[PDB]
DNA sequence: GTACCTACGGCTTATGAT
DNA sequence: GTACCTACGGCTTATGAT
DNA sequence: ATCATAAGCCGTAG
DNA sequence: ATCATAAGCCGTAG
């Protein structure tokens, strides 16, 4: 059986591959700025129960679990992704606090996956806060046996804080990091005014930030990038001349190198350039870097101003490198070039939706709790007839049915809001003193203990009931009024800022 | 090249032997252990292969084992293995490496493609086992039809319509048309909300002639908004709007919905009314309202339950069908048993191969790699 | 600070390495015949909860868990050990039922650890039966944070069933497999008579067994091995001549090869020997092996009897290979050459000890259960005064103290063995009708529910009490009488035999 | 050889630089990232190394980087790196590779060993952190003494003996002697059961002169068996036996114990009575009976509890001490931070190296590999 | 995605020496 | 115990051609 | 003197 | 013609 097939089959397969990759592998999302791999790793670490205030764990457990349940694509990629997050010099705010040889700027790779130890950091629990309260949707795994959160209910706009860099079949993205307090201030400003201009936002956010400080020259590049979505920016290292108070000679000190530069490759290339005589005025080369800060010393050839040498280096050496800012991410499962205002608006909308859903969930939970507690109190009111009715009833099911069948007296000491103290699916034929029960209520009553018969539990139940009434009233009010929701979001953002603020590292000297 | 990986067969005469190409270590072991030892051959591979166009150098060569083993690379002289087959995984990387191999063959040896020697295999995709009942399923639509047939195992509905016991091929076709319409609605959902699209199932009909009376439009939109606010169990509301954009009337309804923090309107125009999608929706709505499916009784097969929603009854039937079934999905050739691999892929009586043609001389392989065709071709919108 | 050290330091370090290896890595134990790696793997699989009647699981989970918690020695060794157990042609009774490419006799290695699926087999749960009832001791892990069983409470003498082969620093061991029913029959015979001779045991156990059948020639070797501990044995493949009814020609068929022989290497070596003309009368070589049994066909050169060729092959070809039987294992943490009778005696002693400890544990558990149930019944007897005493008592602790303080009436309907219905640590001042309580009993009474007040729970409690009395009486009797213990062991062994018997594979033709 | 792995220092003059040897990929990264860049050097290694004696061939060479980098292999001419150090893990494989390297050096270049250039490092073994209190512990006996000191943080016992408040160095020495005796008993346990060895702590004394009266021996063994049957909480019993193996008396007690299924006797002889182990046991028993430690009161430091057993009080004190401590054990050099590695191993002020000597010319390296010395030397019994 | 080095004993098989 | 090949886009840097 | 062509690296994957 | 010497492979480890 060999049915003839046209050659056009090539187009259908390749298009499928491209459409799968672009959606599922490289490009991050605007709502949280997380690739699916990072998502699944964080979810696995949370499900396993590895918080920050606990003992460390071996990498093998986490890697094996991730390969087993959620991400069936080998091990090397997953382990490299984990090692990447732990390095301080590669992320402005690390997520996976580790312990062991994680490599360094010298280009040395990390140790094997059977030596290191990892656990979450304090900032990590802020990403996955309120996960169990039904705030997002769940998606099936590869075989349809588990559930995976679609988007994390975040509290921090990670996309602008860290950014990422991926290369798809047709598109490619690149985003610089930023500072946290400035992003929070910009979000506050946009919450105050919906129609803020790009100039206003640029006033609150001067420019990017890097894990290692540097110097930035051009203002046109970052402005064009924030306004349109494309632009270029230059990065310049920090150095200066030195002359001893006495005869001595002139010497250059380098304190910090640009972003993502191998130091050993740099030293070797400089040695090669000096050997090739392409550069002038360099005699030797040494190193003094230690555990107190990086320090490179270059000895200037005698009778040379050295500043022309420094300019020639800046022209030819890796000490000055460009950077291809290009903002591309997914908005509804489709790549779209998006500027700053769009990102901020998306973040705000996501936060609103999460807050609303969490509020609804907590309201329903408190409603059901109060509904059970009411019947429990009513049962506690009349005890002796229920005692006799149970003692006479041969069958527990028959006792439940008898409890359901008869009304109840509702003593005076037993006896809130006009409504909203009862669930939605409850029918108006219950709770019309006069009072009736339900099968669920009767089972709850039968599931009592004897410790509930002292002069403490009565007051405890009354207090719990009053507290639940107050809470459900507050929740109904916060659902009703949108200004209250805005105030809540503002307070949460201010708290996050006060908790996790810090100072600037880089510096922007305009031309 | 010839030793190391290639494992030929006993026969040496070409035009009778078969050759295969797979991922090396994982799949080749099972392939060798399950193949035949008479007229079968296997050539494993390593990872991926460089493009012919993106990097073209007659000196650029790393493996070359394919050419070395197939011919001398020119081709009319030596013609060993007149039949070649490409087995590849069912993931996306499988299709990727498939496309790479196909463009390699096309841009290297056009004659071997013209003379019909390349073949494509079709590995199964799903293994369904319901106790004794086993099943090999290879395609998504096949799996869908199988699930539909299992859910529709001779059920019999009892409404109060003209049919005392509605059942059979009529019900099957009705469920199929409903599923097609639901898929179409889910596809168009990207444009408009879902509440209105789902409620127009039960809402009455509509016609361009209704733009005369304002009261007809008002009653229609009021019923719609009232039923929407009734069915709204989440945190949202619904409001109506009547607008006149014409010289005299051209009455056009407008719906005002209030989600979390921002309202959004959705006007109705002549183009929306005339759209074939809305026409199909109205046809299905009329067909479903002509049913009187309120008091219903369908059994499959030892239990029946009356509900008030056709889709809820369908969901209950699907749940009853999917209670106790088992499904295994093979996500790699190096995962199944050798005898299963034999019986499902390389049995000269049970396999289902696929042949390639040379239809035209086109520039698809040219738009392949210039980055401009790459930027423009994804117009799947 | 550099203190002078003698050169003798070499002896102390090497001796430590040897003493560690010999005890912990290679040599198995006489009590279960299991290397520590197999032990830890089985224990991890049991703790994870992967039984035989459940769905499969990926190898990555198990491997990562074993590396993480119990066996910190990399991954390749562990995965190879797991793959070794799954192969049918390498163990007489496999333990790890798997699914995927596990290699074959052709020398092809198994697939990567990200494709296969594994789970325990039905015979595996017989190795680890009664593990939680405190039958063996627990040893700390490498960091002292977990517990590991020392020896498995087995029901099968695995050492004689499968055997092993390891190479230590000074010693080396090797043991052939055997058949199960014969070992069980020998154990029964030794249970009947303590002073059986070696000839008697050799009567019940003819000889070894192999996963693939073969032919054995020498009886002297196995006899000397069983009697002393060392010996040699020959293995001969099965083949025969074939002549067609008509003219045709003579042809050789091979059905099965000896133990642990690569088929591809064999075919290549035979082709080489034919090419070198060292052997005569061989024309060509073919293969017909399929999924119905291995089949190798050799075409005899015309005008050759071929039997001389067959004898020359048997002399030179791998078709006849020797085997170095050498029985060495650990008896109390020290290597000792041990014969058959010693192994059987050790097995019997281990089984006796396990049974006794399990019986003691179950006795104590039933004792405590009955002790609680007695007080619960006594409380159920008098209900109304306890109701009033709880209703008046403000504090639950005060209510407990009041319940402890006063005696109780012990109504007539409320009222076994002369003794043994009360725990050991219980003092004679309780239960002297007259009756007193305990704090534990009072807490149990306070932890009652209302469902215990129907005309069903009374009879259920009375039935449970009678059953517990019968059970504790039976346990005391089985602890008292050793003949009962022997009968129990005999019955268990007979049941195991009837469950897991099978037929012989190999065959022994004496010279 | 010279490139690839070796990372020398700035100084080129020998007799001032340091060289190290470790396992390559895991440890070398941390070593490089934590070392000094003035007079330090690192040479990673791969796996294990072949023996010099078991396989001797001047042509047999695989790595040779050690020789190529150290000298020209002859040695008086080039003498670079006058100081070499061997860092190695604390496991058993560490000691194994250490022995291999040492025998290599010895059988290749005797002069470099004679002139005192080889050194051995001593990495720490335990990291104990009690809140603020940190501690680096390198040895098992050091860890034991540390645990003892933590458990004995100035406690004060109150018995009814001659000392109103027994405490201090006397109690420390008593606990130390008790621990030594318990270790000796655990070592000798391989011979005799443990119940009798533990009960002779509190049982009265004994003397060879007691073989005169049969009643003295009878009373002694009766008290012993009665206390054993009292303390027996497991499934066992105890029975006595009186035997006369002499011309007239030479009375010798015999104990009959009944375990699970078989009884076992344990006679008492003149050699057992005179044994120094039994003598130490009797001395300790007399010292402990001269205490009257029944009504005791020891506090450490905010709680005290009277018990009836000195060992039970000691166990309670150990438990109170070990309630809330933290211990990290480094089972590999590629596990700690680079700064910690620096401070604990390669600080010219804090490190604790070790020097090797050339004492005699012996055949230890000959008995190394002949399989006969290998079979005979493990006489650790 | 994939190949090639070492230890440890006891068995053999191949090969050149006396 | 450990090293070296491939895809995918966008940036650069080096190098020889016109 | 000015332009076309060949490389290397960044992160998930094989 | 008969004896001493050098190899290869089996399974947990590096
Ligand atoms: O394929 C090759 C070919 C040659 C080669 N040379 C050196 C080398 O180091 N390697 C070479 N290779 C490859 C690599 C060895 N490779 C084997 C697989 C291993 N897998 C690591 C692992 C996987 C898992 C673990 C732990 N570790 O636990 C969880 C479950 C999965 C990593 C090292």
């Amino acid at each position: 059986i060999t049915p003839v097939n046209i050659e056009e089959e090539l187009k259908s397969s390749y298009l499928d591959y491209a459409m799968s990759v672009i959606v599922g592998r490289a490009l991050p999302d605007v709502r949280d700025g997380l690739k699916p791999v990072h998502r699944r790793v964080l979810y696995a670490m949370n499900v396993l129960g590895n918080d920050w205030n606990k003992a460390y764990k071996k990498s093998a457990r986490v890697v094996g679990d991730v390969i087993g349940k959620y991400h069936p694509h080998g091990d090397s990629a997953v382990y490299d992704t984990i090692v990447r997050m732990a390095q301080p010099f590669s992320l402005r705010y690390m997520l996976v606090d580790g312990q062991g040889n994680f490599g360094s700027i010298d280009g040395d790779s990390a140790a094997a996956m059977r030596y290191t130890e990892i656990r979450l950091a304090k900032i990590a629990h802020e990403l996955m806060a309120d996960l169990e309260k039904e705030t997002v949707d769940f998606v099936d795994n590869y075989d349809g046996t588990e559930k995976i959160p679609d988007v994390m209910p975040t509290k921090i706009p990670n996309l602008l804080v860290n950014g990422s860099s991926g290369i798809a079949v047709g598109m490619a993205t690149n985003i610089p990091p930023h500072n946290l307090t400035e992003v929070i201030n910009g979000c506050l400003a946009y919450i105050d005014d919906e129609d803020i201009s790009i100039e206003g936002l640029m006033e609150h956010i001067p420019g990017p930030d890097f894990p290692t400080a540097a110097i930035i020259n051009g203002r046109r590049g970052i402005e064009e990038a924030y306004r349109t979505g494309r632009g270029k920016v230059y990065i310049r290292a920090r150095a200066e001349v030195e002359v001893d108070a006495k005869t001595g000679r002139e010497t250059i000190i380098v304190h910090e190198i640009p972003y993502q530069v191998n130091k050993a490759r740099l030293i070797e290339k400089i040695a090669e350039l000096v050997k090739e005589k392409r550069v002038e005025g360099i005699s030797a080369l040494r190193d003094e870097s230690d555990k107190d800060g990086m320090r490179i010393v270059i000895e200037v050839k005698r009778d040379a101003v050295g500043e022309v040498v420094l300019n020639n280096l800046y022209s030819q050496t890796q000490l000055q490198v460009s950077f291809g800012i290009n903002m591309v991410a997914l908005h509804h499962g489709q790549p779209k070039i998006m500027n700053l205002k769009d990102i901020i608006a998306a973040f705000v909308r996501h936060r609103r939706e999460v807050v609303t859903r969490r509020t609804i969930f907590e309201l329903r939970k408190a409603r059901d709790r109060a509904h059970i507690l009411e019947a429990l109190a009513v049962a506690l009111a009349n005890i002796d007839p229920i005692i006799e009715l149970i003692r006479h009833a041969p069958t527990p099911a028959e006792a439940k049915t008898a409890l359901v069948a008869n009304p109840w007296q509702l003593g005076n000491v037993a006896a809130a809001g006009d409504d909203a103290a009862r669930p939605e699916w409850l029918e108006p034929e219950f709770g019309v003193g006069l009072y009736y029960l339900t099968e669920q209520q009767a089972q709850a009553i039968l599931d009592l203990r004897l410790q509930k018969l002292t002069g403490l539990e009565h007051e405890k139940l009354l207090d719990e009931y009053k507290e639940l009434l107050d809470q459900i009233a507050e929740l109904l009010r916060i659902l009703g009024s949108a200004d209250r929701l805005m105030e809540v979001i503002r307070e949460e953002l201010e708290l996050v800022r006060e908790q996790f603020g810090d100072k600037r590292r880089t510096e922007i000297t305009a031309n | 090249g010839l030793p190391g990986k290639l494992a030929d067969c006993q026969e040496r005469d070409p035009a009778l032997s078969e050759l295969y190409l797979v991922e090396g270590d994982s799949a080749g072991g099972s392939a060798k252990q399950g193949r035949n030892r008479k007229n079968q051959a296997i050539l494993p591979l390593k990872g991926k292969i460089l493009n012919v166009e993106k990097a073209r150098f007659d000196k650029m060569l790393s493996s070359q084992e394919v050419a070395t083993l197939i011919t001398a690379l020119y081709n009319p002289d030596k013609l060993r293995y007149h039949s070649i087959i490409i087995m590849t995984d069912a993931d996306v990387d499988g299709s990727h490496i498939r496309t790479l191999l196909l463009t390699f063959f096309y841009r290297q040896m056009p004659e071997i493609v013209e003379r019909g020697h390349v073949y494509i295999a079709q590995p199964p995709l799903y293994k369904v086992k319901k106790g004794k009942q086993e099943q090999y399923i290879k395609d998504d639509e096949a799996m869908d039809q199988y699930q539909i047939s299992i859910a529709l195992d001779g059920a019999t509905l009892h409404t109060n319509a003209s049919a005392p016991a509605l059942a059979g091929e009529a019900l099957e076709k009705l469920v199929s048309e409903y599923n097609a319409t639901q898929k179409m609605i889910n596809r168009m959902e990207r444009r408009y909300p879902k509440a209105m699209l789902k409620e127009l199932i039960y809402q009455p009909t509509l016609t361009e002639a209704d733009l005369s009376d304002e009261q007809t439009v008002t009653r229609w939109v009021n019923a719609l908004v009232s039923e929407l606010n009734d069915k709204e169990q989440h945190g949202s509301q619904w409001k109506f709007d009547v607008h006149t954009n014409a010289e005299q009337n051209l009455f056009e309804p407008i719906v005002r919905v209030r989600t979390h923090g921002v309202d959004t309107d959705y006007p109705l125009d002549h183009e929306f009314i005339t759209g074939g999608e809305y026409r199909r929706i109205c046809t299905l709505g009329e067909k479903l309202r002509g049913l009187l499916e309120e008091d219903a009784f369908i059994e499959r097969g030892e239990r029946r339950q009356p509900v008030a929603s056709f889709e809820q009854a369908l969901d209950w039937l699907v749940k009853e069908s999917r209670r106790g079934l088992s499904i295994q999905r093979y996500k790699g050739l190096g995962e199944m048993n050798p005898e299963q691999l034999w019986e499902t892929t390389m049995d000269p009586e049970s396999r289902r191969m696929l042949r390639v043609t040379v239809k035209d001389a086109i520039a698809a392989d040219q738009l392949f790699t210039t980055l401009m065709g790459d930027a423009v071709e994804p117009r799947r919108a």
